[PDB]
């Protein structure tokens, strides 16, 4: 059809992977052709409508995949930030037919568009943030392979000591997965939850990632309130029995855990809760201590504590109260 | 923040 001959043919044209080791003139044209080839169809995808025909798509999702799905260790990052600008923008435009693109966007992609979250690039681990949670919601039948291979690289990294560097993307993915759960909570996503999300906790690089980590486990519990009391004193057993500046994050999710407890399930762990966050008033580390303090500042906690200070204020002041 | 995914 004209232009959509063209379309594919400038596609194809960014599938041509050139080097000129004995001509630096004419490797910079190329660059600066395939980068303009790229603008272009960013720019006419983005802003022009009904472009996007069934014969597009395998050569889109070729032309990814020839240029991203490669091995890593970058300095050629202008170019690949455009093919991710310029797939992001196929996938999130409203003339996008997931039913067609799903012939393309099969498992083998999803499953090597994951091997690049191990990308050292904070930059291309945002892009491929982006990309995956827009596939993940745009294809249901991948949603389930999906999820298990991102199980399978937390089950690693934790275990296998299989070292990861997008562990806190795919956490930020998930989160957004987990807010959106059904109303019973499926037992998968439970055995998720306390199988793998709560042992994250205790890997040595936990902050590189702890704040997206949390998030998780919060929206968890404003789902289902349930699961308070295995997350709590699971969170109270990955402590850091030794006095550490780690404390400070542990206190930023348990009071973070605190602004979405039910009274019922507060019940359950405010004993050895407080007991944790008593020492932690009484750290050699000022920063802990600081930190403990700050609770009381939250009027939730309060109502929280003011209603249970038959028990929770004979273990904050020891000295001032009894049982 | 990403948007909510809804179960199915």
């Amino acid at each position: 059809a004209d232009q959509e001959k063209l379309f594919i043919q400038k596609l194809r044209q960014c599938c041509v992977l050139f080097d000129f080791v004995s001509d630096p003139l004419s490797d910079l044209k190329w660059k600066e052709v395939k980068r303009a080839a790229l603008s272009e169809m960013v720019e006419y995808i983005t802003h022009n409508r009904n472009v996007i025909t069934e014969p597009i798509y395998p050569e889109v999702v070729h032309m990814f995949a020839v240029n991203m799905f490669r091995t890593l260790p970058e300095a050629a990052w202008p170019h690949l930030q455009l093919v991710y600008e310029f797939f992001l923008r196929f996938l999130e435009s409203p003339d996008f037919q997931p039913n067609i693109a799903k012939k393309y966007i099969d498992q083998k992609f999803v499953l090597q568009l994951l091997e690049l979250f191990d990308s050292e690039d904070p930059r291309e681990r945002d892009f491929l943030k982006t990309t995956l949670h827009r596939i993940y919601g745009k294809f249901l039948g991948l949603r389930a392979y999906i999820r298990k291979q991102i199980n399978n690289i937390f089950y690693r990294f934790i275990y296998e000591t299989e070292h990861h560097n997008g562990i806190a993307e795919l956490l930020e993915i998930l989160g957004s997965i987990i807010n959106g759960f059904a109303l019973p909570l499926k037992e998968e996503h439970k055995i998720f939850l306390l199988k793998v999300l709560l042992p994250l906790h205790k890997v040595k690089s936990l902050s590189v990632y702890h704040p997206q980590l949390a998030y998780c486990v919060v929206q968890f519990l404003e789902k289902d309130s349930t699961l308070t009391e295995p997350v709590v004193m699971a969170l109270l057993k990955y402590w850091p029995k030794t006095h550490s500046p780690k404390e400070v994050m542990f206190l930023n999710e348990l009071e973070e855990i605190l602004d979405v407890i039910e009274p019922s399930e507060f019940v359950k762990i405010m004993e050895p809760l407080f007991r944790q966050l008593a020492k932690c008033v009484s750290s050699p580390h000022f920063q802990v201590a600081e930190r403990a303090l700050y609770y009381w500042n939250n009027e939730y906690i309060m109502s929280l504590i003011s209603d249970n200070a038959a028990k929770i204020l004979p273990i904050m002041f020891p000295s001032l109260y009894r049982n | 923040k990403l948007s909510p995914i809804i179960e199915d």
